């Protein structure tokens, strides 16, 4: 529902250290906008 | 943006209206939560941090002192008690048909949208002295559920009014004046308890009291005096407890009358031997009255 | 003797007043009812 | 208790906003409510920004608005990125010292209207409160 | 042996590497005082029976914060490198309103330009201010406040005398130095400073007050007879408690700003006059007032002269007080109030050796002398080209301006049409375009750029061909 | 402007409908007072932190009852109308 | 409804030189009458009036009314120490 | 603290108990720091209105730490 | 829980820099609440530096910006030494009494964007706040 969103510091690629935060975004990265009308349109159209 | 309750406002509202009682002197206020901890001590793991959880809202009290206005708003306060009412006047029924008590609901409103509700609440107390001083009515109030909110109803029109005027007490009995006063102390009360709901259904939900029945009612007053006696041998005015007293006490602008009241006296030899009566209606009394009269 | 009343809504009509709250209108910035995964496959 | 209709709002700038607003009819007639869409068919919503209360005050934009659902009972309204990057620039220049970034910019109102009259009434204001805007340092 | 009359007093921001720029000499009254003083415990057994113990000790224990206080007189002058006007003691003006290093090219704190030197708290939020050291010189023998601050400034108007600042601070700790710390005829004033300077002083009897009643616009008219006015932080210093050891006090913290002032007046029948002041009070009973002051010493002319103003936009005003002198008197307290309890809007100062009574009101109105308030359009006549009252179809009609007052902030204007749909203005241009599917009439508005949305209109036929 | 020396005090027991018996001028010494003052609540924000706020607000709250002095030579004498003695201040 | 000239000529017939005081005292718990001059004094009436004033938020509060404390009727006499018969000295002792 | 809103109809300052709330204190020279915590919160109407938070980790939480500095 | 956008930023001079980050979506209908990898396919993320919130304020740096693992919710983002360089030289003197080593540099902002569905696009500004250089002495 809200989403967490870890990060760290990187030190070499891939390789990372323990010092961490979090960011608790309040709502979703999927939650949807007005995207929901094109999308019915081209789901439409494909019908 | 702060807050200051130099510039706050109550309003009652009741019955689809709101009561502005303007004339407020203090008042006082607290929230709370209730919650549940445990430690959870065990021989394969002595846990130093503890395992808890925020169930509900503690039962809020409140407490207001209020000046007596001219425009009389405040007897809204007896009717809601639960005295019956007949124009300004009200009196105790002998028994009641309640059993829940008159539920109302609260605003607390500031500048800013800094507003404060209060939902399901109950008088609990009335209480105020005429002790040679601006006779200041306390109240004392619960509440079931609080929430802060953005908004409040309006409320222009029933504004309590001015302040009325000094004015000193008078005790009698049978129109016989009673000499030398010291003070009068009245209180009335509504006792009751709010019926514990919580159930499993409520798990992972928040829970706040919803519904109270009344256990009680009372109506009470002391009376403080200088000790006097008319002449050494008199009978009347001993220690000796008397029953079947009627007794009136009045302002200029307030009248209370018990039909028929029995008295305990207790005497204190201070620097002036000063004698206390408790009062209290007996059983066979008739409906103890209360009025109230508009200075001009 | 008694005297209830509300505000005239455009949408109700006119129906008798009543002690409650009809409608409730409820807000959002975004639909959290639909995933993108819904809504992607369904277009796919 | 009163309609709540006091709500105010911040926007992000230099990004698209939307928002979304669906009307119900409520029977409380068992626990799980009884919830249903309103139709919104042949209703209309406007709304602006004006920078105060007053005659001439000046208007900093016009909502977007449409129907996404006259059945799902749902409106929208919106404002693009020209619209916000002009309130950015007439917002004005106070800056709390624990929120830098938030600054005030107007009053707005929302009004809906049946679009075919009921002559008795024909429109009541729906909502309506104040307008901050987030200052934004990307593109 | 010292004699006081010797006493020369220098400030700095730094222990080390003075220099004309971080140290600064000032001028004093000989009323200073200074010092530092011993807290001491004294203790004895308290005890019964015929043959008593009977002593006693003590012991020091702590010291109090060390305290001083000075006098100067006001003395704008013009900064012989720059151009722009200054007081000698413009550090203390800092260090009372700023957390910061000394900036005065900005806005806030002590700033200045060719035409004011100003004062605004509006960076006042620091729990710290910006301290200073001492170093108050005897003949032949230094002497030392370490890290003090300015805990109070008060101003002590009054109608006979000159125009002169009271100060006040503490500070940590009072060193003897052994030893010259630095050049003090190096680093001295200038007998050119001393002479440019003393054609500067202020007269307070040419005082003027300023007030208005902000809930009616209303201009109240008052001469006065003496008041003061005073700033202060409330400073407060900490100090240990530890036994064995003789405490020192190691830190500092901020109490509630203050500004604050009285006035005193005659009773004046005069229209609008004191005694109109005191019935529309009395007879009103206001909880809480909105009064703008003003306090203009030296008063203003048409001339350039000396002049040194406060300004308080929000002031609250107590209820006046009679007093019975042999012509009755009144009193006035107020003090200065921000429009939220956030905002560091309390007021502002302003100093020259050469304001007017035009530069005034331009501080009064936007807090500088420089700048005019920005005036904003009256009036915008509206033109067509030709005076044509008609456009046909496939034309335009041009349409034009003239807008007074000419000093508003922007004579320009935009142009919209305010009724009617048969055409649409360039906003820009002003060329109203007629749509060619429809005839009928318009009203084309213009509005000022000055953003003083005041607007002009004319009305317009949009027509077929003859 | 108000001078003190031209001050006359006059008492009545009435607001209105004012004559020569519920009315009476008196004399006095110049060393009359008189007046009423205002009490004042000031109220501020005590903070910690490295960055406080500062600022104050005040209210007038109430009045003080008004209050007057003055002090009269004693003068007895003979009302004409009647031979009673009496002193001009006997309603006091 | 001023005063007038004739009693203001009147009246200054009549004042009170304070020097040509007497005391008289008497001791009821004995019918002694000592006899005493005086040096200077004072007495003074007060009734102790009290006045009751509100305290309500949102509003300037006046006073409503005022109530009567203790009577008092007091004074003080300086007097220079006399051995004569039933002076000060006697009463002293 | 002093109660504050950034906007009247904000959530984030609200009264409700937040949980699993990150939380540091410090001075110039002292450090604590929860990892994770359970706020109560109390509100008073004094003239100011005023909160009291109570804080507790959570079962959860990863040790809290203490750090000491000393000054020049 | 707290709905914290903010988190400042602390890079340090001579010293290229990096970091990760991990979306999670968690859901709180059943306890404890489900944690799951958000899927990160078809998201982009930019975001800049600038040494005031003013509209006029100049760039000091852009982040490189790259998905990791679409599968794992991984992305990260760096900036280069040279970049750092910039930082350092354009930053504040004035150092911090809490750490004496920070000295104040600009402000940034993260701003992620989505194009996955019906190939049209919206955008969200997912974390903000100040960042700061640490002085080293080892060059």
């Amino acid at each position: 529902i809200v989403q967490q969103i870890l990060n760290i510091d990187d030190t070499t690629t891939t390789a990372s250290k323990y010092p961490k935060y979090t960011v608790v975004l309040g709502n979703s990265i999927s939650s949807i906008t007005a995207g929901e009308l094109t999308a019915a349109v081209e789901a439409s159209a494909g019908s | 943006y702060y807050s200051l309750m130099r510039e706050s406002k109550v309003i009652v509202e009741y019955d689809g209206r709101a009561f502005h009682f303007d004339a407020l002197s203090n008042y006082d206020v607290q929230t709370s939560y209730e919650e549940f901890k445990t430690l959870r001590r065990t021989i394969h793991r002595r846990t130093n941090y503890a395992d808890s959880v925020i169930n509900a809202q503690t039962p809020s009290s409140i407490s207001l002192a209020i000046n007596f206005s001219n425009t009389l708003t405040e007897a809204n306060f007896f009717e809601w008690l639960g005295f019956d009412r007949k124009g300004n006047t009200f009196l105790l029924p002998l028994y009641s048909n309640n059993i829940e008590p008159i539920m109302f609901n609260i605003y607390i409103v500031n500048k800013d949208n800094n507003c404060v509700y209060f939902e399901n609440c109950y008088v609990s107390t009335v209480d105020f002295s005429l002790d040679k001083n601006i006779p200041i009515l306390n109240v004392g109030i619960e509440s079931g559920k609080f929430s802060e909110v953005s908004t409040y109803r309006e409320a222009a029109s029933i504004i309590q009014g001015e302040a009325m005027s000094y004015s000193p007490v008078i005790v009698s009995t049978n129109g016989n004046i009673l000499p030398g006063l010291i003070s009068a102390s009245l209180s009335f009360q509504q006792q009751c308890s709010w019926r514990e709901d919580k159930s499993v259904f409520d798990i992972n939900k928040i829970y706040n009291n919803k519904r109270a029945y009344v256990n009680e009612m009372n109506a009470s007053a002391t009376i403080s005096l200088y000790y006097l006696k008319r002449f050494a041998g008199d009978m009347v005015y001993n220690i000796e407890p008397e029953t079947d007293v009627p007794l009136n006490i009045r302002n200029n602008n307030i009248s209370i009358d018990f039909p028929l009241a029995r008295i305990s006296k207790r005497l204190n030899f201070s620097d002036v031997y000063k004698v206390e009566w408790d009062i209290i209606p007996t059983a066979s009394s008739d409906p103890v009255r209360i009025d109230f009269f508009g200075e001009i | 003797k008694i005297i209830v009343q509300q505000i005239l809504n455009i949408d109700d009509t006119t129906t008798t007043a009543s002690k409650y709250p009809k409608y409730t209108v409820v807000l959002g910035n975004s639909i959290s009812s639909i995933t993108a995964g819904e809504l992607t496959a369904a277009v796919e | 208790s009163t309609e709540n209709r006091v709500i105010d709002i911040v926007v992000d700038e230099k990004v698209p906003y939307g928002l979304i607003m669906q009307f119900m009819d409520v029977d409380d007639s068992v626990y799980p409510p009884s919830e249903i869409p309103v139709n919104l068919t042949g209703y209309s919503l406007r709304g602006t920004i004006k920078s105060s209360l007053d005659e001439n005050a000046e208007t900093l934009a016009s909502f977007t608005t449409s129907i996404i659902d006259a059945a799902q009972g749902a409106a929208a309204i919106s404002l693009s990125v020209a619209d916000v990057t002009n309130i950015g620039e007439k917002a004005s220049k106070e800056r709390d010292k624990y929120n830098p970034r938030q600054r005030f910019a107007g009053y707005y109102d929302i009004l809906m209207t049946r679009d075919v009259i009921g002559s008795e009434v024909s429109s009541f204001r729906i909502m309506e409160g104040k307008v901050y805007i987030s200052d934004g340092v990307t593109q | 042996l010292q004699l006081l009359r010797n006493t020369r007093i220098f400030v700095s921001t730094v222990k080390t590497g003075h220099d004309t720029t971080n140290t600064q000499e000032i001028l004093v009254q000989d009323d200073i005082s200074w010092g530092q003083d011993s807290n001491s415990t004294d203790i004895t057994v308290n005890e019964a029976g015929p043959r008593p113990t009977r002593g006693s000790k003590r012991f020091n224990d702590s010291l109090n914060a060390a305290e001083w206080s000075f006098s100067t007189y006001i003395l704008p002058y013009e900064d012989t490198t720059t151009g722009k006007q200054i007081v000698p003691d413009y550090m203390l003006w800092h260090a009372l309103s700023s957390g910061k290093a000394i900036d005065l090219d900005g806005d806030t704190g002590a700033h200045n330009n060719a035409t004011n030197f100003m004062v605004n708290f509006k960076d006042n939020a620091y729990h710290e201010l910006a301290m200073l050291h001492i170093y108050i010189l005897t003949d032949n023998a230094w002497s030392y406040i370490d890290s003090c601050q300015i805990n109070q400034a008060e101003v002590n108007v009054d109608i006979e005398d000159i125009g002169r600042v009271t100060w006040s601070g503490n500070g940590n700790q009072l060193i003897p130095l052994d030893e010259q710390p630095f050049d003090p005829d190096a680093l001295g004033i200038d007998d050119e400073t001393y002479m440019t300077i003393q054609s500067s002083y202020i007269k307070n009897k040419l005082t003027i007050l300023k007030i208005k009643d902000m809930d009616s616009d209303k201009e109240y008219d008052i001469p006065i007879t003496g008041g003061t006015f005073t700033i202060n932080n409330n400073i407060t210093y900490l100090t240990p408690n530890i036994m064995s050891r003789v405490n020192i006090p190691i830190g500092s913290f901020t109490g509630a700003f203050e500004l604050t002032g009285s006035l005193t007046a005659y009773l004046n029948d005069k229209s609008l006059g004191s005694m109109e002041l005191y019935k529309d009070l009395v007879r009103t009973l206001k909880v809480v007032n909105r009064f703008e002051i003003a306090l203009i010493l030296g008063g203003e002319y048409d001339d350039e002269r000396p002049a040194a103003v406060l300004v308080a936009k929000q002031a609250h005003v107590n209820i006046p007080t009679i007093e019975t002198d042999d012509v009755l008197g009144t009193s006035v307290e107020f003090k200065a109030i921000p429009t939220d309890l956030d905002t560091g809007d309390e007021g502002y100062l302003g100093f020259s050796n050469k304001y007017t009574k035009t530069t005034v009101a331009n501080l009064i109105a936007t807090g500088d002398g420089a700048e005019t308030p920005p005036i904003l359009v009256e009036s915008i006549t509206v033109k067509s080209a030709a005076d044509a009252t008609s456009v046909t179809n496939s034309d335009t009609l041009q349409m034009s301006v003239e807008v007074t007052p000419p000093e508003a902030t922007n004579t320009a204007v935009t142009w919209s049409i305010s009724s009617g749909d048969a055409a649409t203005i360039d906003a820009e241009s002003g060329l109203l375009t007629a749509d060619v599917s429809k005839t009928g009439e318009v009203i084309v508005k213009a509005v000022a750029k000055d953003g003083s949305g005041v607007e002009g209109t004319k009305t317009i036929t949009v027509s077929a061909g003859e």
